[PDB]
């Protein structure tokens, strides 16, 4: 999947995934921003194994 | 992100709506809100019985064969428009009997069957018209008929206008099994009962209500 | 991953959905979906009884006797096309009895059985190829038949139309079996036990539905 995220308006970044080893990316193309990142937050549960 | 109106007519609505409250859109979910809201009104329409999805009907009986339309869930009461008359209900195992030695019918299959050999009419099907001023002889139906599952956004149904947050409460359920957020499932889940029973209490306390019944204490002729 | 249309219908569509409400999408998973199905539709034919899957049927009876159909699996009413005139079931340890000294019918291995050695004969069928012209002395059955396993990607059953997510759940059963996330199994399990006993439901509010029942004085002449 891949979303913009929007300051002040947007939150969070709803992505549906299962597997095991997860990837992101943050790519930030736009020409008026000047916006930073702190720190994330994932949201997750577990499955199970086979 | 989205925005609404303060009531919520419709799914154009709706489905947005949803997305709003339950926490998000992110289009993996979207497409399969109106997936999770097909999934609701069935779960709802399986048990509901109330007037307003109602009907009346004339039947063609051939003598027995009358046939069960496909919109069928369940009956309530079926007369004669003639001098009005109740039929009741019965199993084969009686009427067949009726047979070799009121009126009575029962379900086979898909099929509907009068002791005697009623003749009610409609007009063959191509048709051609319909005001028929129905056949001196003409049986009406009252039964409980499945409603249409929405096709379109400026689709309507009178739960909106009247009952929506069930609608909502319901699907939100089927979301928050979609992704994995079990609280918020008991949650939509009792509140979409509790929302729900309140329907058919007051369905229950409107009938038989205007006032105290009594036992008829029918004794025929004689 | 993938992607579905709103209103599932087809075997075909459902196979995508049932990896998109799981996570993980992968070939060790995918490629069984299609067993885990057939696990969850067996488990349900397995008991389920309602008319949909229901059907009319002529015998042949030969000589007291017939053959039972490969497809059956529980048997409702059977009678005659003419009159009515229902057949009722007993045990051999009766109907023997009854040799030697109404209709009864009974269970034989993969035979049937009936005491008046009755002959019934299937429909003169074929030739111009308009009617099936049935046979006078014709007794019409009504059994639940196992219904076919999809075995196809368009393939479709009146489930779908009617309550997919029922299948989706049961089958996410067997799935989150396949590996071990169970408490979604728990899920998965309860929801579809909710959702089919709606349904019993929906059928048992139908069966006697008409008017308050009464039971018959059947009493023979004297």
């Amino acid at each position: 999947t891949s979303k913009t995220y929007t300051i002040g308006v947007d939150r969070h970044v709803s992505v549906r995934l299962n597997h095991p080893y997860l990837f992101y990316n943050v790519i930030d193309n736009d020409v008026n921003s000047n916006a930073a990142i702190n720190g994330l937050t994932i949201e997750f549960a577990v499955g199970g194994r086979r | 992100m989205p925005d609404v109106q303060y009531p919520i007519n419709t799914y154009g609505w709706l489905k947005k709506a949803v997305a709003l409250w339950a926490d998000r859109d992110d289009d993996e979910f979207v497409n399969q809100i109106p997936n999770f809201i097909n999934f609701a009104e069935k779960e709802i329409y399986r048990n509901l019985r109330i007037p307003p999805l109602e009907k009346e009907v004339y039947l063609d009986i051939k003598d027995g064969v009358a046939y069960i339309p496909p919109d069928y869930l369940e009956a309530q009461w079926m007369m004669r428009a003639k001098d009005g008359t109740i039929f009741q209900v019965t199993s084969p195992e009686e009427i067949s009997y009726r047979r070799q030695h009121p009126v009575n019918f029962a379900r086979f299959g898909s099929r509907f069957i009068f002791y005697p050999s009623i003749e009610a009419d409609t007009p063959y099907y191509p048709d051609d018209g319909s005001p028929l001023i129905p056949a001196e002889n003409s049986v009406i139906l009252s039964y409980y008929a499945d409603p249409p599952e929405f096709h379109e956004d400026t689709d309507t149904s009178t739960i909106l206008t009247i009952a929506p947050e069930l609608l909502l409460y319901f699907t939100l359920r089927h979301a928050c099994l979609f992704v994995q957020d079990d609280n918020g499932v008991q949650k939509w889940s009792a509140l979409g009962k509790a929302i729900l029973d309140e329907m058919v209490e007051q369905n229950k306390k409107q009938e038989y209500s205007g006032s105290p019944i009594a036992i008829p204490n029918n004794m025929t002729r004689l």
